[PDB]
């Protein structure tokens, strides 16, 4: 359910 | 370094990829010379068996 | 094809009992090494221009490195500066209009941008550290047991390079890609460290977490680079240890970060068996959990042999002991069978802790000779983190 | 009572009992290591030549001239033509990253040579359009097209005759005989999305279509369509499709569509939407150009991209039936040194629910059993030993103690 | 801190040390007795830190001086033992040793294993520090080594036991203390240590380790060492001492495999069988015998080897065609091109082409003075009688590697060695050298004597002539032959030297001096007369031949210097120099593998002349040994721009893969052929490399090492040296008029097989677990010397670096090292 | 997800619950059954007492009837309940038909008892793989092995529990007509067979032998020790 999310970085 | 959960929607997958690094750094393809680790925890059953 | 840039291993000195046979053999290695240094140093000293010097003057200093994008005329090409701009620079004579290829990294004059040199071998520092130079020091004789597992891992990464005739004389294509899986501490990485100390082919290594960069394309582009170097360097083995970090089961993730890791698995899944088939680049994955890898990344064709490493059996555990108690000094009363026979699931990494501990329990009593009690005590002191978990006396 | 090692204790432990060669030998090993370290550094720097041409093909006298007279020209694009009076045009040029400038031509160029939209070269100083430039041929996209035809023929793709026939009526037949699809007026499906369990023949039925193409086959990597800089993913999608319409009879094969075909979801707080806008630039693009796609996991594809307005046809590559597995076997064993007699039909029923690849490893392992033991003929007994390791060894548990229920 | 036991022990020792302050009568005898007990009790215990030594940190100055005054008798000596034992923990060696030297004797065993060894080191340390200036100190130290050495023999410390004696420079006593359960451990150790040990100790070790093999009647083992020292006398004794004929028979088969011939007195029973075995007449029957089991009797053709089908008639390539139909089908007894239509085949070779093709006729049929000599009846007398040298090499080549009682080589060749035509003589002297290589026969050596002085002989006749004499007296330093060579070499004039073929004259000098670096000091002295460059060149090359396989880092350091120098008359000295390192270092694996690194450095940091020799140098290091690292190294220079490097690298590949049938080397060789298809010089030798890589369909090896790679084959090292140095100038020598020189290898051509026979010589197929050999030195018990086991049903083939062990205890081989032909004696112990 | 019910077939026609059920049998103590000419021996290993509990309440080998003994593996709770039903079945059939039960029938009933529990949900299978051995066949010795699945099988020799793979492999290669030819020889085989006990203690092996028209005889820990000794004495021929 509750979902922790990572993230990238468009330069 | 809590036990590695099955990759899915909800499951630690980035603290895992850094666990699989420390796991390899300490005893991996490249041996380490003169580095020692003193991890301190409270629950000892919730760590992954590789650690 | 630069050829296999195999590791650089100094010959091995055995006896290990610290006998004069050992000193002499180390001296011989040293003697030639002292001699070899002599030639290198005495070659610069004993060793005490008008064509290249003109070239270096046209280039000047420094020289930028951008990506070629189009060879407009024979003497004109469009080169993209290191920032992503474009430039209609001029192609000078000294450059080779042959090595100049779209996508090649071109050396550019700094003042008046003009192609001046083609920079081959521009492999990232992030993949040029992946190459193993100093070969690990654990030979196949340091790995005890695992004769069925070793042979399986020696018929995909060693034999297919020494006796190729057997395979091509029979119609097989040498198995290429082996998934070393098993419980933690069984010897997965040691067998890998042993193929590097025997192989004669470039042994690239990764850790399954190195090839996940933060940038959107940094990830899939490092994998496309690693399998470009491994292919470039001819016979090669790429060891992606702890493959579970990148290749876990694909899923509809509502998180962009996790959709870039999978966009890196779906690159390692196509840099192995997809259009434009591979060359000679074997892959040795390792993982303690084969039950979470994507059914495709371990689908026969990419990982042909799934070597399974069970916890040591009683005969192997007895051989594992000696390989780690070879250099030790056991007293006459050290009959190892007392510890081996136990039904405790003593892994192969447990055995080397029951050896480090039983040798440190010797310093406690001021002894460099470990008696039989030094193992009994050590077995308990080294056997935690697994306690005792099982069913009650239900089953008879 | 773990008494700490007193300094008096340490001195004895390290000297009492020492083998008289210990200090010397350990010295020799330590000497070597440092010696090896020094050895590399004196030679570790290996010259990396920088691609200079042979001395004969130099014009160093003229080379100084090109660097001196000729000047670097920034490559730009004319986005509009104001045509101030039709006599002083005042072109507007884009320097890509630098800025947008309203520039005027250097006298060398002709006013009529610079047509709106064409790539135009400018001067670093004033940005006057010195020279027209050929339209952009992408360095990556251009390499994408399969210049060397894959060697796998259609006779190597076994057990998928109805799936190959279904593909040949969308990727080959409407491209070689555009007369059966016109008489009935049926619009040829301009794309198929091959899906199936991993290792059933998706990319082999892809290389096979390439060996008999007669077209321009473009192998879309999937990786290159996800670039760091924003937008450069879509810019590549256009520059691929644009490179197709220019060609006649072009086929595009997006292997592993999952890479850039994930189901959309708002994640704007991150670069993921960069990839998504690259798909929406592909959904617009898709909806003589046929498109193929392979996806071992179709369920992760956007419902929009699987509609019958973009992917008109969806070929399912199922696990082979028995009459096909005995055919997938013979295809991979036609070059093996097998004994004439092998009951391949028998080996098809021992590999139930087995894919088109695990049949291949049964043939590859069969020999490895014939190589382990020095027999140059891979007999039948080897294969059953092969099917035990390739298929059965990883199929399920289903073992004797729990299998004495089936008879 | 301490405890009640520890702190009290500190006081109890403290009281004892303190009580020696005065001269009380009940302070010296009482106290020293206590220290004797406590120190003895702890030291003669487990490795426990000797609490007496840790508590006892006192000064001996008070007791050392009073030692003299206090009862110089027993009371004096007692103090010495207590101080001596306390010395081993501390650093007072000179005093620590001399206390047991002068103090109470008692016995070494009473103190402790740790103490004994420490006295061992100091005794060796003192003995080394004691020169011949005085033996007065030596008698005591020598007495100590009398007792201690037996201490190690019992305590599994033979390593220290052998180590202890070697330190003293004197290792005789091992003869008297080795037990039936120890000779294997001691004998193996010395054989392993002997190679590394420098002159002259290494020589002394070989005889001593040889001696130990004597005391326990292990005769075949004594054979291997006897040859290692390369001294025939000790061989003759063992020949004489072997009252068992069977051991006599076997030790002849090892004597033969080495190419060593000792005139057998008729008193020795079965002289003909021993003579026939030593003469190597029985070799042909086995070789053909081996073929029939292996099913390789069918001859091959060049076209199949090259595989023209896969790749995408000049006289030269015909030679490469002629050669490949040599080596490849050589010794098989039948060729499909050179035996049926040969007149047709050769006729398309112009002069030197005829020479090469005719010679291969003899090499196609080796070890058959009848079949080959009868396969030697359709060409030699050719209308272009120039090819007579061709069959003369074939005539001589057939006799190479064997000795017939009828002396065919001298008979046929002698009548034409004086033949006026220059070409006719080239085959005569060269072929003769191959036939009697290492024979050292005075007649042939004498008959070859006038060839040197025959002025009418052309230089090419001369260069082969000196080489021919050298190959006959290889490794014997024959005074007559050396004199002839030494006398002949001096008379050479300066202008005539400048030619390439004069490069062969010094070669003959060394080949006489292979394996004896003590006697080469003089030979280098005599050569100093001649003027440079060839004075320096001969000096280096003669220097190399002296130290063939010595493992002398000193000469290698000397040799490396010459290569290191950066100078045309200096480059010939360099080129022989790099090949020098290859020959010297190629005895031990540890050094030999290291020479590769040095070879590699000489190529990246080398110069024109050096870069040509390095590809040849690697050839000697790993002949018939497809080590991937070396084979790869030759390839990456197999395309090099300099024609000489490209050829030499290609030839090296052929040598390294000689007889190995390495598929990778073949595939590597085939690809090169396509790359160099344009250049005939490269294509000729790349085609040649494929020829060497199939020597005897792989059923032969040119490796100069037998007996677990331990027993050197002197005659062999002569051959490879001729071609390798002769390759130092390929274009004049190889690419020039001297294609025949490649037949120089035939001297070392030997078979590699695992045919097991019953006790009656019937092939006894015995399961033989054969795999990579693993050293048993320093491994306690019955270590497995074979790894990567792959049970083969003998006969079997052993690629170089492999050893075969009789997996069935049914039989007990007479000779421990299962190489070549071994007499399997049925085990009396085995019970069905 | 096809393993959380007993009557739900997996995609490949597998009753996974029954397959899981035979996992309990692999987790009991090794029970070997070898049938001889006049004494059908069946042994139990891993006796593994607790040092403070009497072993009478541990019995694992039970005589279903006067002529048929039953040594089980698997989980104890169910083993007692199956034996009680079988004991009642052996007597009940005797009353219904005068002739006493045969070994095969009781096995058929036991297999009939288990099967009706694995056929329907809301009832868990007996997790015991019992070795049914008995001379009641009235002339021919006969030993069967059941299966928590519900299939009964006849073996001339068996091995159930933790180590069936090891015992069974070692049993085929040592069972012959020569071996069974003698009664004391027959028992020597099982003692040798179970001598591959997890720790090979030699003291935790319990063999029970029943003979033609005889009565069951739980070997006393003096005859077994003698047989364990005698077998050891016979094994002493290795040197
Ligand atoms: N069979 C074996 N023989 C000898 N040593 C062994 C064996 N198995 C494990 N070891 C020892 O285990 C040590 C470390 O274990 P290893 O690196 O092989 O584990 P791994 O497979 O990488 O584990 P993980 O799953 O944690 O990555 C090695 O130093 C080696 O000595
Ligand atoms: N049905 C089949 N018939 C013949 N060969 C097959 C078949 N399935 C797999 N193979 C073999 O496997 C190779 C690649 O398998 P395949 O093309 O199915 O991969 P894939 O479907 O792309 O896998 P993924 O979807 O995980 O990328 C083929 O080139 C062929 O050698
Ligand atoms: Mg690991
Ligand atoms: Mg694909």
């Amino acid at each position: 359910a509750x979902x922790x999310x990572x993230x990238x970085x468009x330069x | 370094g809590s036990s590695r959960l099955e990759g899915g929607s909800g499951g630690d997958s980035e603290v895992q990829r850094t666990m699989l690094e420390l796991l390899n750094q300490l005893d991996g393809f490249e041996a380490t010379k003169n580095i020692k680790v003193i991890m301190a925890t409270n629950r000892i059953d919730i760590l992954d068996s590789a650690l | 094809t630069k050829g296999p840039d195999a590791a650089s291993k100094l010959p091995l000195v055995t006896p290990h009992t610290q006998c004069r046979l050992k000193l002499l053999k180390l001296e011989r290695i040293k003697d030639y090494l002292l001699m070899e240094e002599e030639f290198i140093r005495n070659q610069e000293q004993m060793k005490p221009e008008e064509e290249r010097s003109k070239v270096d003057d046209l280039r000047g200093t420094p020289m930028s490195v951008g990506t070629l994008e189009e060879i407009i005329d024979d003497n004109h090409a469009i080169v993209s500066t290191s920032v992503g701009s474009e430039h209609y620079v001029s192609i000078l004579s000294f450059v080779d209009k042959d090595l100049l290829e779209p996508g090649c990294s071109v050396l550019l004059n700094h003042k008046v941008h003009a192609v001046i040199g083609v920079l081959m071998d521009d492999t990232d520092p992030l993949v040029t550290v992946m190459k193993v130079e100093k070969a690990p020091q654990e030979t196949y004789a340091d790995i005890g047991g695992l004769d069925n597992q070793i042979q399986e891992i020696k018929e995909s990464v060693e034999l297919p390079l020494t006796h190729p005739e057997y395979y091509e004389e029979m119609g097989i294509k040498p198995p290429k890609g082996v998934i070393l899986y098993g419980p933690p501490g069984t010897g997965k990485t040691l067998l890998a460290k042993a193929v590097a100390n025997q192989t004669s082919a470039t042994f690239l290594r990764v850790v399954g977490s190195e090839l996940i960069q933060k940038y959107l394309g940094d990830g899939p582009k490092l994998v496309r680079e690693l399998f470009r170097v491994a292919e470039e360097h001819a016979p090669s083995i790429v060891f992606i240890d702890e493959i579970d970090a990148i290749g876990t089961k694909r899923y509809d993730s509502n998180s962009g970060g996790e959709r870039e890791i999978q966009r890196t698995m779906l690159e390692l899944l196509n840099q192995l068996d997809g259009f434009d088939s591979r060359g000679d680049v074997k892959v040795i994955m390792a993982t303690n959990r084969i039950e979470t890898l994507d059914p495709a990344l371990i689908r026969p064709g990419r990982i042909d042999r799934k070597i399974e490493f069970p916890l040591p059996d009683e005969k192997t555990k007895k051989r594992i002991f000696q390989i780690h108690t070879s250099r030790m000094t056991l007293a006459d009363d050290v009959t190892l069978d007392d510890l081996i026979m136990a039904k405790d699931d003593l892994s192969g990494a447990d055995i080397k802790a029951i050896c480090t501990e039983a040798g440190l329990m010797a310093l406690r009593e001021r002894r460099m000779k470990v008696t039989n009690e030094d193992f009994k005590k050590s077995k308990e002191n080294v056997l935690y983190k697994k306690q005792e978990g099982t069913p009650e006396g239900l089953y008879l | 009572p773990i008494r700490a090692l007193d300094e008096g204790d340490i001195a004895l432990l390290k000297t009492y009992g020492q083998s008289t060669y210990s200090r010397q030998i350990k010295q020799v090993e330590d000497d070597i290591q440092q010696l090896l370290k020094k050895i590399n550094e004196l030679t570790g720097i290996k010259e990396s030549d920088t691609g200079l041409a042979p001395p004969a093909l130099w014009d160093l006298a003229a080379d100084k001239q090109t660097l001196q007279s000729e000047q670097p020209l920034q490559v730009a694009r004319c986005t509009k033509i104001i045509n101030a009076d039709s006599e002083d045009p005042k072109y507007i040029i884009n320097v890509k990253q630098f800025a947008k400038f309203v520039v005027d031509l250097s006298d060398q160029v002709a006013p009529t040579d610079i047509e709106e939209g064409m790539r135009v070269g400018v001067d670093r100083n004033k940005y006057q359009i010195h020279i027209p430039l050929p339209p952009k041929i992408d360095p990556t996209v251009t390499m994408m097209q399969v210049e060397e035809k894959p060697d796998v023929t259609y006779s190597d793709v076994g057990g998928c005759k109805e799936q190959i026939e279904k593909l040949r009526e969308v990727v080959e037949t409407p491209l070689l005989h555009p007369e059966r699809f016109v008489n009935l007026g049926i619009e040829p499906p301009k794309g198929v999305l091959l899906f199936g369990p991993p290792g059933t023949g998706k990319t082999l039925c892809a290389r096979a279509v390439a060996n008999r193409t007669d077209a321009c086959f473009i192998r879309v990597i999937g990786s290159e369509l996800v670039q760091k800089y924003v937008g450069e993913g879509a810019r590549m999608v256009r520059e691929l499709f644009e490179m197709a319409r220019t060609k006649k009879a072009c086929l595009i094969f997006f292997d592993e569509i999952d890479a850039i075909g994930g189901a959309r979801f708002d994640d704007g707080a991150g670069g993921d939407n960069e990839v998504q806008r690259t798909m929406l630039e592909l959904i617009n693009q898709l909806d003589n150009i046929k498109v193929l796609m392979a996806t071992n996991r179709p369920d992760t594809l956007d419902p929009a991209l699987m509609r019958p307005g973009r992917l008109d046809r969806k070929i399912e590559f199922s696990l082979p039936d028995l009459e096909g597995r005995t055919h997938i076997f013979k295809i991979h064993a036609r070059s093996m040194s097998v004994e004439r007699d092998i009951r391949f039909e028998l080996l098809a029923r021992l590999c139930p629910n087995s894919t088109g690849a695990e049949i291949r490893s049964v043939c590859t392992e069969a020999g490895m059993f014939a190589i382990r033991a020095r027999r140059k003929i891979a007999t039948e007994k080897d294969f059953l030993e092969a099917v035990n390791k390739v298929i059965k060894s990883y199929a399920k548990f289903s073992a004797t103690p729990r299998y004495m229920t089936y008879n | 801190e301490l405890s009640e036991e520890d702190k009290q022990l500190q006081d109890e020792l403290e009281m004892l040390v303190e009580r020696l302050g005065e001269k009380d009568t009940s302070l010296y005898r009482p106290a020293l007795e206590e220290l004797r007990r406590q120190i003895r009790s702890s030291t003669t215990s487990m490795t426990s830190v000797p609490k007496p030594l840790k508590f006892l940190r006192p000064h001996y100055g008070k007791l050392k001086e009073i030692y003299e005054n206090m009862a110089p008798g027993e009371n004096k000596r007692f103090a010495a033992d207590i101080i001596s034992v306390l010395a081993m923990t501390m650093s007072g060696e000179r005093e620590c040793l001399k206390y047991r030297l002068v103090g109470s004797q008692e016995e070494l065993a009473s103190w402790g294993h740790e103490y004994v060894r420490h006295l061992a080191g100091e005794v060796a340390k003192e003995w080394q520090e004691l020169d011949d200036a005085e033996k007065v100190q030596r008698e005591p130290l020598l007495t100590l080594v009398k007792e201690i050495v037996p201490y190690n023999m019992a305590h599994n410390a033979e390593h220290e036991a052998c180590d202890l004696l070697m330190e003293i420079e004197q290792v005789d006593m091992l003869e008297k203390d080795i037990d039936e359960n120890a000779y294997a451990k001691v004998c193996l150790y010395l054989t392993s240590c002997v190679n590394y040990v420098p002159e002259p100790e290494n020589s002394a070790l070989l005889r001593c380790a040889l001696g130990v093999f004597r005391k326990f009647s292990r005769f075949p083992e004594a054979l291997r060492l006897a040859l290692m020292l390369n001294d025939m006398e000790l061989v003759e004794d063992i020949f004489t001492s072997c009252k068992d004929v069977v051991v006599q028979k076997q030790m002849a088969f090892m004597l033969g495999r080495h190419g060593v011939f000792l005139e057998l007195s008729e008193d020795v029973e079965e002289y003909e069988d021993l003579t026939e075995i030593m003469s190597n007449v029985q070799l042909n029957s086995n070789f053909l015998a081996l073929a029939r089991e292996l099913d390789i009797m069918e001859p091959k053709v060049p076209d199949d080897i090259y595989k023209t089908h896969l790749e995408n008639d000049s006289a030269r390539m015909n030679l490469a065609s002629s050669f490949v139909n040599g080596f490849v089908n050589a010794a098989f007894g039948q060729d499909k091109l050179l035996t049926d239509d040969g007149n047709k085949w050769l006729y398309k070779n112009k002069d030197h082409g005829m020479l090469s093709a005719a010679a291969s006729l003899g090499m196609i049929l080796l070890w058959d003075v009848d079949g080959g000599l009868t396969q030697i009846d359709k060409y030699l007398y050719s209308s272009e009688d120039y090819i007579k040298s061709g069959a003369l090499l074939a005539c001589g080549i057939v006799n190479s590697g064997v000795r017939n009682e009828c002396d065919p080589a001298l008979a046929l060749l002698s009548d034409y060695v004086l033949h006026n035509s220059n070409t006719m003589r080239l085959g005569s002297i060269f072929g003769l050298g191959l036939a009697y290589a290492g024979s050292n026969r005075e007649d042939v050596l004498t008959l070859l004597l006038p060839v040197m002085g025959d002025s009418k002989s052309s230089m090419e006749v001369a260069g082969v002539t000196a080489l021919a004499c050298g190959m006959i007296a290889v490794g014997s330093c024959n005074g007559d032959v050396t004199s002839t060579i030494l006398q002949t070499i001096m008379e050479k004039s300066e202008t005539e030297l400048k030619d390439t073929y004069a490069r062969w004259l010094p070669l003959g000098l060394g080949l006489n001096h292979l394996g004896k670096g003590e006697a080469i000091e003089a030979i280098l002295a005599a050569l100093e007369v001649v003027s440079e460059p060839f004075r320096s060149f001969a000096n280096t090359l003669v220097d190399v031949c002296a130290y063939a396989g010595s493992g002398n880092v000193l000469k290698v350091q000397q040799l490396l210097h010459i290569c290191s120098e950066h100078f045309a008359d200096m480059g010939a000295h360099q080129g022989v120099a790099v090949l020098g390192i290859a020959l010297i270092a190629m005895g031990e694996e540890i050094g030999a593998e290291m020479a590769l690194r040095t070879f590699g450095h000489l190529l990246r940091y080398g110069e024109p002349t050096l870069r040509r020799a390095v590809p040849l140098a690697l050839a000697l290091i790993s002949v018939s040994n497809p080590r991937l690292n070396i084979l790869d190294t030759l390839s990456k220079f197999s395309h090099d721009a300099d024609p000489e490097v490209s050829y030499n690298s290609i030839f090296a590949m052929g040598m390294v893969g000689s007889g190995t049938n390495n598929a990778r080397l073949a595939a590597m060789l085939r690809q090169l052929a396509q790359y160099h298809a344009k250049d005939p010089n490269n294509l000729f030798m790349v085609r040649l490399a494929q020829g060497l890589t199939h020597l005897g369909k792989g059923t032969l090896t040119l490796c100069p090492y037998h007996s677990d790679r331990q027993l050197m084959s002197q005659v062999a090292v002569a051959g490879l040296l001729t071609v390798l140095v002769s390759f130092l100038d390929v274009r004049n020598i190889i690419l020039g008029k001297s294609h025949y020189v490649l037949y120089g290898l035939v001297a070392a051509m030997q078979p590699r097989m695992l045919v097991t026979f019953d006790e009656e010589l019937r092939p006894l197929p015995v399961s033989v677990r054969v795999g990579q050999a693993v050293d048993v030195v320093g491994q306690a018990g019955k270590p497995k010397t074979i790894t990567g086991f792959q049970t083969h049903t003998t006969p079997v083939l052993l690629a170089h670096g492999e050893r075969a062990e009789l997996a069935t205890e049914e039989f007990l081989p007479v000779t421990p090292i299962l190489e070549g032909f071994v007499i399997l004696r049925k085990n009396p112990n085995y019970d069905l | 997800s096809y393993d959380r019910a007993i009557t739900v077939f997996s995609p490949d026609g597998h009753l996974f619950q029954v397959e899981y059920a035979q996992e309990a049998v692999k987790k009991g103590s090794t029970a070997v059954g070898v049938r001889g000419r006049d004494i059908v021996v069946l042994g139990v290993e891993k006796k593994s007492v607790a040092k403070l509990q009497d072993e009478r309440t541990v019995r694992k080998i039970c005589a279903l009837d006067d002529n048929v003994c039953m040594a089980f593996a698997g989980l104890t709770a169910d083993a007692r309940i199956v034996i009680n039903r079988a004991r009642v079945e052996c007597q009940s059939h005797r009353l219904t038909v005068e002739d006493p039960v045969t070994v095969e029938y009781i096995t058929r009933y036991i297999a009939s008892l288990k099967q009706r529990y694995t056929q329907s949900n809301g009832r868990r299978p007996f997790g015991i793989s019992a070795l049914i051995v008995g001379f009641d066949f009235d002339g021919t010795p006969r030993l069967y092995q059941t299966d928590p699945s519900g299939t009964y099988h006849a073996w001339k020799a068996n091995a159930i529990g933790r180590g069936a793979k090891s015992v069974r492999e070692f049993l085929e290669k040592n069972y012959t007509d020569e071996a069974i030819e003698t009664d004391d020889l027959t028992i020597k085989l099982v003692i040798k067979a179970l001598l591959e006990v997890v720790q090979s203690g030699g003291k935790n092996i319990e063999l029970a032998v029943m003979r033609r028209d005889q009565s069951l005889k739980i070997l006393n820990p003096e005859e077994i020790e003698k047989y364990v000794a005698e077998i050891e004495k016979e094994k002493e021929e290795n040197e």
